[PDB]
C-alpha cells in the first residue's frame, strides 16, 4: 500500500505564493483522478481541485476558480498545486486523494469516492 | 385512456383513508390479524378490477417472544438478587392503550438462554471496533456481554461480529446521537424516539436464501427442512434490544478502559468506559431471553390484470404487509399507495381499457422476518420470471421525509425516469406551477451531470432482492426521503418502534398526503408506462456508462498496492475491453432500434426480448463464492456490504493480511476474469441476432 | 422449395467423396493437420453458401506422449534386465506404412511416472470387482499394479476405482470376449480388432466441467487457469492401453488365487489367476509412462444460415472433427454427411429459399480430449443459446452397423420423428418400397407400443451434454447401428484404434454409402423441419409419458426398502401429484395449441415460446449434488452411470451400507422434494399466461 | 433388502397342474408391475407372464398364453401362478420379480426393467 509521498506545506502571510507536491509511487502508467480535499478546523472535507488523466482536464471548485493552478512534472505520478495569493479564510489542512481510472470519464468531487487517501499539511496566516 | 386518464385519478384523500384503514391493530407475520388484512386486500382487489386475485401460503420459520416468561435482562448482585431490571414492554402511544396483541421489542431468531457476565462496549460492533479493542488496548470479549448501539452496519453483521470474537451475548440500543434528531421534541410533540422506544429487527445473515430452512426451494406444504443446528444464518448468542432510557441506568458503573475516541462516545450523559467491570464491580447482569422459534403460516396476495397484446409480459408492482406493531410508515404507508394504483388501474380496465402487457400487484408477507414472502414465491416462479420477467416495482414506505424523492433502479430504468417526472406535478414546498422533474433535479442533483437527478444503486435489503440479484429482472423503486446533507440520523427516529402510528404520518409527515399522491403518481406511471409502450423504455447506453464507472472504481481499489499488481501480474485489460466492446455493440444497437420499423410484430417481439434479456445476462449460474443465491456480477450485495463488482471487491479485501499472497491474487485474477467474461457476453446477447 | 426439394438433393456420391477426402491425414486435436481440415471445412461450408463460417479458438489442456521416449510396459528380473517389452507402435494399416504423424496407443492425462510392482487381476474394474476382489478374497491392491480390461463403464470410472483402491497403476486392455466379433475375419480381411489393436481413449472424471483448468466458463486468452494439482478429474496413477497380443503374452505367469466365477476369465488362453504373484516370480513389471500435458489450441467451425422470419431462433447441427489417428467411423463418417447436408442447403438457399429461423452448423475440436470444443462454445455462448437456442442435433458416426437405426432425444421430439421417418425410403435390405418408418419399427419395436419405434434415451457421453445437461436444451441424435439382441460386443471391434480406415467403410460397413444417405437425409429432416415449421413440432404430451414411467421407476429404486421407508417416513406422493399435474396442463396446452388460429403473428410467437422453454424449465440452477455443471434434473449423468432422476437415484445408492441411516434418509426426502418442486414448476410453465 | 419369500415349485410328470405363489412384504399398501421370467438350462431369461395391479391387466407370453393364470391373494402383496397341462420341455428355474409402481402404465417384458428379484426353481419331467 502507497502511502502518496507528499511535501510542499509551511505557513506564510496571506496572498503569498505556495506550493505542493503530491506523487503517487507505482502509478506512473496508469491514469488516475488525481484531486485535494481542504479540512478546515471545525469543519467538514471540501473538495477543492482535481484533475482527470484521462482526459486531461482539470477543475476547480467556485471559490477555488482562476486563483489554484495544477501542474504535472515529467514523471506521470505527480502533480502540484500552486496557490498565489492566499487568505486568511484559505487556513486548512490540505488532503491529497488519489483515484485510479482507465475510462475517466467524470472527475469525482466527494471525499468518499476517493480510494487512497493522504495526511498532508497546510495552514496560512494573514 | 392514455397516461394522463390513468394518472388524473389518483386522488389524496383515498390514499389517506386507506392508510387510517390499514394503521389501527397490530398486523405481524404469522398472526390472525395479518391474514384478515390479507383477505380484506384481496377482496377490495376483487373490486377494484383485477381479472383474479389469489393467495399464496408457504410455511417457514418465524421467531416470537414468550408471552408467558417475557424477555428482559436484569443488574443482579452478588447474592443472586434482580436488584435492576429493564422495561419489560414499550409504553403504549396514546390512543392506543386498550389495543392488545402488542408484543414488545424483540430480535427475531434470537436463540434462547440465560447468559450471565461482565460487559464491554464495543461502539457500532463493527469488524474495526472489535480490531480495535481486542488488539489496541487487550480486551478479550470471549465470555463476555458486549454492549453495542444500532449504527450503519446491518443488525446481523453486528451479531457476527460479536459471535467471532466469543462474546457470550449481545445487547442493541439506539443511541440517541443516532436516532434523536436534534430539536424536534419526542413522541407525541414530536416525532424522535422517547426514552421508552426501542428498535426491532431480525438478527439472521441469510445471504439471500429466503426460509432458513429451504434455501433455493420454496416452502411448500411437501418442502423437507433441514435441521435447526445446520440451518443458514441462525445466530449462536442471545440478542435484546434495549431503548436508550434503560441504557442509561445500564452503563453508568460500567468502568475500566477509556473510549479509544470520541467515535466511540455518544449524546447519553454515561461515561461510556470500554473495560469490562462496575468500577464496585461486584454485579452481573443476566439476560431473560425466552423467544421460540416455530414454523408459521404467511400469505401473500397476488392480482393479475391480462395484457391485451402481449399477455406473456409480466410487469409487477409489489411490496410488503407484514409490520412490528403498527407500520404508520414501513409499510402501510406503501400499501395504501399501491392500492389506489390498483383502484385507479381497476377503474381504467372497468372503462374498457387493458394494456399491452400483463401487471401483477403483490402483498408480501414475512418480509420483517427476512424477506420471507416474497423470496418463497420467486422460488416457486422462478422459471415463469426468468422467461417472461420484464421489470418489478417495490412499493413500500412511500414517505421517509418531506425533502425530496429518491430512485434506485437498474440502469435500464434512468431513461424512463427522466421521462416520466418531467410529466408529473411537483409538491415540493415553493417550486409551485414546476415539474416533478425540475424539483427533483433541483433538490437532488447528479454529481456527473449538474442538470440530471441523481439516482442511486439498487442495493440489497428489501423484497426486490430476489427478482434483481438472483433473477435479474430490471426492479426499480421510488420514495420521498429527508436531507442527506443536514440529517446525519439514518432513517426516521421512530424506525420499528410502537409509535409508527397513522397519528404519526397525518400529523408530522403527510398532514395533506402530497407526497403519497406523488409517490403513487410516480410508481403508477412506471408501471403504466412498461405495459403499454410500444417498445421498452429501456437504454442499454444508460449501463455502459455505469459500467465504465463501476470498472474505474474497482481498478482503483485493487490499484491499493500497485507492487503487488505487478509482482504476481494482475491486469484489469480483459475488463476494460469488455466494457468497450459493451459501449460499442450497444450504441449499434440502439441505432438499429430506432432505424427500426415498429409494423411488423414479429420482429418487434426480438426487439422487445433483446432488450428484456439485457438484464439476465449479468447473471452468473454458479453465484458468488460460498454465496449460491447472489448472482448478479455487477450489482450483488458485498460480504462487506454497507462497491459493484463484488467478486473483485471481496477477493480484495484485507489482501495484506494473509499468509500466501499469491493464493489471495490467484483469486483476484480469477474474479477479474469471471467479471470480464460476464460483460462481454452481455454486450454480445445485444449484438445483430443471427 | 418444400421438404422434397432439400431432400433428393441429398446424394451417397459425393457423401463418398468427403469421407475419402477426410480419412486420409492424421487427424489430432491441437495438431496441424487438424487446423488445416478445420480451415478447408471453412472454405467449403462458404462456397455452399453459407452467409458467414467462423473459426472460434481456445486454448485448453491436451495430453501427449513423448516421442523421445516413448511409453511402453516391461518386465524386469531381479538384476535389472528389460527381459520383456510391450509393442511400441501398432503396425500401420496396409497402404498407410508412409504415413507419418501417428501417435502410438495411449490414455490422455495419464499421469507420468516410473511405477514397479507386482500385477493383479481386477476383471473389469467396477466398484463391485474390488468389492469381491479384497473385501471377499482378502486381497488388497494397495501398492500393487491392477489389469483391467475394456467394459461397460467408462474407463474414468475404471481408473478413480483403481485409485481409491491403492493401486501403483492402471493396465488397460481390450479383451476378445468383448471385442473380437465371432465368425467374422480380423483386419485387413474382416473388420475385428487385431492383436495388435489397442483402443485409445481419455481417462478424466470431469463431471461436464469441460476444460479441467477453466470449469465454468470459457478458455479464451485472458482466462486464468488453476494449478495442475488443484485439477478437474484429472488421474492420480499412470494407465496405459495394450492390445490382447500383449497381454496374452503377459499374464501367463500371473498366478495367485483361483479366478471368483467366468465372469473374470475372458477368452484368451490365459490362467487369468486373480491373485498377486509370477509364480519365475522373482520378477516384476515397470511401466515408462512419460505423456506430457501442455496448453494447446483448439479450433471450432461455425457457419450460419440467417433466418428469414424468425432470426431469433437457433437450430443447431454440429458434430466433432478431431480423430485419435484416422477416424473412418468416428467422426469423419458424421462430417461427411454434415458436409452433404451444408451444400444442399446452400444450393437451396443460392435458389432463393431461406428457412424461418436461423440454423447454426458446427465442427467441434478436442472431443475425444474430454469434449473440450462444444463445452467451451457453449460456456461463452451461454446467454445466447438459454434464450434463443430452440434444438441442437448432434452428428457423429454415422455408420456403426448396418441393422438398424438408432435415435435418442428429448420427449418432444418424439413425434416429430414419427413424422420424418414416415418420408423417406427405407435403405435396408429387403423392404423394397416401404418407408423408414416402417423397417425402424419392424427392426427396433417399442417395449410399450409394438407399432411404434424405440427412442431410447439421450444418456450424456458426447458433444450434445453442455446443450442437454446444462444448458436445458431439446437435443437429438439418430445414427445407424447394430443389433442388440445377437450382437453381444459393445461399440465396433475397431473403436479408437488405427484401423479406422476409409476402406474399412467402403469395403464391410458401406459399401454403397446409402445408409449414410438415409442418415444425412434424417438429420437433414430434423433440421429442416424445426427451422422451417410454422408451429414447432414438440408435443409436451410425450413428456408427461416418460415422467409417469420414470417417477415408477424411482419409486422402485426407493421401495426396494419398505420398511425403511416406513421406518422414516418416506413418501413420494408430491413427486406423483406434481406428475399428475403435469399431464392434465400438458393436456389443456395441446387443446389450445390445436384451437389456436396461426395468422396472429405475436401470439403464434408467445405460443412457440411456451413449446420452446419447456426443456429448460428442468434445469435446477444449483445442479446436482457436488456436480454444479450437471442440472438437468431428469437426464442428468448419475454419479454410478451406466436411470433417470440422477438425484434421488444418488440418494439411494447403497444406503444399507451407511452409518447414520437417518440422515441418508433425510437426503432422499430432499432429493424427492427438489423433483417434485421442478416437475411442478416446468408443468406451470405451460399454463395459460396471464 | 425384501428377498420375496416365495414357494410353490416341484417336480412332477408333464401335463400336472402346479402352484407357485409370492409375496412381497412391504408392498402391501401399494402397487407393482408383479411378473415372472423363466431360466432354462443353458439359454437365457425371457419374459413369461405378467400382472399391472395399478389397472389390474394381466399379460402372458405367446407360447405361455392357455397354459398359465395368476391369481391374487387376500392379501394384497401376494400373486400366485396356476401352471395347468404343463408341456414336456418347460423345465426351467423361475424367477419371480416385482417392481413398485404409482401410474403403472404399462407392464415391463425385460429382465433389466425389474429392480428386485429372487430364488425360485422349478423342473418338470416327461
Ligand atoms: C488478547 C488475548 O489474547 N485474549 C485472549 C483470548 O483471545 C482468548 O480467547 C482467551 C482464552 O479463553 O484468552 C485471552
Ligand atoms: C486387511 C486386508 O485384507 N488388507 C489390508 C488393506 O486394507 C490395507 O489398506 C493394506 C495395508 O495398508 O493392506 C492390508
Ligand atoms: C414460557 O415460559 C413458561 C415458564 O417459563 C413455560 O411454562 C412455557 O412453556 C413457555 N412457553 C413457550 C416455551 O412457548
Ligand atoms: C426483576 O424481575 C424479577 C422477576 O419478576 C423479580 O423477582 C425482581 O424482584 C425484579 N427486580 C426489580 C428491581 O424490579
Ligand atoms: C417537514 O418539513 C419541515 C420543513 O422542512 C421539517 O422541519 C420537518 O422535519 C419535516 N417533517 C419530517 C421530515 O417528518
Ligand atoms: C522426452 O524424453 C527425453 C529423454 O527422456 C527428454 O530429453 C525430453 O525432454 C522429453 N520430452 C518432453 C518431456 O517433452
Ligand atoms: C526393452 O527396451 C529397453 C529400452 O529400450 C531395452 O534396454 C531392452 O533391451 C528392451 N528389452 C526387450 C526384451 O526388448
Ligand atoms: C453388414 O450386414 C451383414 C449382413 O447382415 C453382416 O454380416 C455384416 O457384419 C454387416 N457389416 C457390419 C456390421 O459392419
Ligand atoms: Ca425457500
Ligand atoms: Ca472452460
Ligand atoms: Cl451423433
Ligand atoms: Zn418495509
Ligand atoms: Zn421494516
Ligand atoms: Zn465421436
Ligand atoms: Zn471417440
Amino acid at each position: 500500500q502507497v502511502q502518496l509521498q507528499e511535501s510542499g506545506g509551511g505557513s506564510v502571510q496571506a496572498g503569498g505564493s505556495l506550493r505542493l507536491s503530491c506523487t503517487a509511487p507505482g502509478y506512473t502508467d496508469s491514469n488516475y483522478y488525481m484531486s485535494w480535499f481542504r479540512q478546515a478546523p471545525g469543519k467538514e472535507r471540501e473538495w477543492v481541485a482535481g484533475v482527470n488523466t484521462g482526459r486531461g482536464s482539470t477543475s476547480y471548485a467556485d471559490s477555488v476558480k482562476g486563483r489554484f493552478t495544477i501542474s504535472q512534472d515529467n514523471a506521470k505520478n505527480t502533480m502540484f498545486l500552486q496557490m498565489n495569493s492566499l487568505k486568511p479564510e484559505d487556513t486548512a489542512i490540505y488532503y491529497c486523494a488519489v483515484a485510479a481510472c482507465h475510462f475517466c470519464d467524470s472527475l469525482p468531487k466527494t471525499q468518499d469516492e476517493y480510494i487512497l487517501w493522504g495526511q498532508g499539511t497546510q495552514v496560512t496566516v494573514s | 385512456h392514455n397516461m394522463k386518464a390513468f394518472l388524473d385519478e389518483l386522488k389524496a384523500e383515498n390514499i389517506k383513508k386507506f392508510l387510517y384503514n390499514f394503521t389501527q391493530i397490530p398486523h405481524l407475520a404469522g398472526t390472525e390479524q395479518n391474514f384478515q388484512l390479507a383477505k380484506q386486500i384481496q377482496s377490495q382487489w376483487k373490486e377494484f378490477g383485477l381479472d383474479s386475485v389469489e393467495l399464496a401460503h408457504y410455511d417457514v420459520l418465524l421467531s416470537y417472544p414468550n408471552k408467558t416468561h417475557p424477555n428482559y435482562i436484569s443488574i443482579i448482585n452478588e447474592d443472586g438478587n434482580e436488584i435492576f431490571n429493564t422495561s419489560l414492554f414499550e409504553p403504549p402511544p396514546p390512543g392506543y392503550e386498550n389495543v392488545s396483541d402488542i408484543v414488545p421489542p424483540f430480535s427475531a431468531f434470537s436463540p434462547q438462554g440465560m447468559p450471565e457476565g461482565d460487559l464491554v462496549y464495543v461502539n457500532y460492533a463493527r469488524t474495526e471496533d472489535f480490531f480495535k479493542l481486542e488488539r489496541d488496548m487487550k480486551i478479550n470479549c470471549s465470555g463476555k456481554i458486549v454492549i453495542a448501539r444500532y449504527g450503519k452496519v446491518f443488525r446481523g453483521n453486528k451479531v457476527k461480529n460479536a459471535q467471532l470474537a466469543g462474546a457470550k451475548g449481545v445487547i442493541l440500543y439506539s443511541d440517541p446521537a443516532d436516532y434523536f434528531a436534534p430539536g424536534v421534541k419526542s413522541y407525541p410533540d414530536g416525532w424522535n424516539l422517547p426514552g421508552g422506544g426501542v428498535q426491532r429487527g431480525n438478527i439472521l445473515n441469510l445471504n439471500g436464501a429466503g426460509d432458513p430452512l429451504t434455501p433455493g426451494y420454496p416452502a411448500n406444504e411437501y418442502a423437507y427442512r433441514r435441521g435447526i443446528a445446520e440451518a443458514v444464518g441462525l445466530p449462536s448468542i442471545p440478542v435484546h434490544p434495549i431503548g436508550y432510557y434503560d441504557a442509561q441506568k445500564l452503563l453508568e458503573k460500567m468502568g475500566g478502559s477509556a473510549p479509544p475516541d470520541s467515535s466511540w462516545r455518544g449524546s447519553l450523559k454515561v461515561p461510556y468506559n470500554v473495560g469490562p467491570g462496575f468500577t464496585f464491580s461486584t454485579q452481573k447482569v443476566k439476560m431473560h431471553i425466552h423467544s421460540t422459534n416455530e414454523v408459521t403460516r404467511i400469505y401473500n396476495v397476488i392480482g393479475t390484470l391480462r395484457g391485451a397484446v402481449e399477455p406473456d409480459r409480466y410487469v409487477i408492482l409489489g411490496g410488503h404487509r407484514d409490520s412490528w406493531v403498527f407500520g404508520g410508515i414501513d409499510p402501510q404507508s406503501g400499501a395504501a399507495v399501491v392500492h389506489e394504483i390498483v383502484r385507479s388501474f381497476g377503474t381504467l380496465k372497468k372503462e374498457g381499457w387493458r394494456p399491452r402487457r400483463t401487471i401483477l400487484f403483490a402483498s408480501w408477507d414475512a418480509e420483517e422476518f427476512g424477506l420471507l414472502g416474497s423470496t418463497e414465491w420467486a422460488e416457486e416462479n422462478s422459471r415463469l420470471l426468468q422467461e417472461r420477467g420484464v421489470a418489478y416495482i417495490n412499493a413500500d414506505s412511500s414517505i421517509e421525509g418531506n425533502y425530496t424523492l429518491r430512485v434506485d433502479c437498474t440502469p435500464l430504468m434512468y431513461s424512463l425516469v427522466h421521462n416520466l417526472t418531467k410529466e408529473l406535478k411537483s409538491p415540493d414546498e415553493g417550486f409551485e406551477g414546476k415539474s416533478l422533474y425540475e424539483s427533483w433535479t433541483k433538490k437532488s442533483p447528479s454529481p456527473e451531470f449538474s442538470g440530471m437527478p441523481r439516482i442511486s444503486k439498487l442495493g440489497s435489503g428489501n423484497d426486490f432482492e430476489v427478482f434483481f440479484q438472483r433473477l435479474g429482472i430490471a426492479s426499480g423503486r421510488a420514495r420521498y426521503t429527508k436531507n442527506w446533507e443536514t440529517n446525519k440520523f439514518s432513517g426516521y427516529p421512530l424506525y420499528h418502534s410502537v409509535y409508527e402510528t397513522y397519528e404519526l404520518v397525518e400529523k408530522f409527515y403527510d398532514p395533506m398526503f402530497k407526497y403519497h399522491l406523488t409517490v403513487a403518481q410516480v410508481r403508477g406511471g412506471m408501471v403504466f408506462e412498461l405495459a403499454n409502450s410500444i417498445v421498452l423504455p429501456f437504454d442499454c447506453r444508460d449501463y455502459a456508462v455505469v459500467l465504465r464507472k463501476y470498472a474505474d472504481k474497482i481498478y482503483s481499489i485493487s490499484m491499493k498496492h500497485p507492487q503487488e499488481m505487478k509482482t504476481y501480474s494482475v491486469s484489469f485489460d480483459s475488463l476494460f475491453s469488455a466494457v468497450k466492446n459493451f459501449t460499442e455493440i450497444a450504441s449499434k444497437f440502439s441505432e438499429r432500434l430506432q432505424d427500426f420499423d415498429k409494423s411488423n410484430p414479429i420482429v418487434l417481439r426480438m426487439m422487445n426480448d433483446q432488450l428484456m434479456f439485457l438484464e439476465r445476462a449479468f447473471i452468473d449460474p454458479l453465484g458468488l463464492p460460498d454465496r449460491p443465491f447472489y448472482r448478479h456480477v455487477i450489482y450483488a450485495p458485498s460480504s462487506h456490504n454497507k462497491e459493484s463488482f463484488p467478486g473483485i471487491y471481496d477477493a480484495l479485501f484485507d489482501i495484506e493480511s494473509k499468509v500466501d499472497p499469491s493464493k489471495a491474487w490467484g483469486e483476484v485474477k480469477r474474479q477479474i476474469y469471471v467479471a470480464a467474461f460476464t460483460v462481454q457476453a452481455a454486450a454480445e446477447t445485444l449484438s445483430e441476432v443471427a
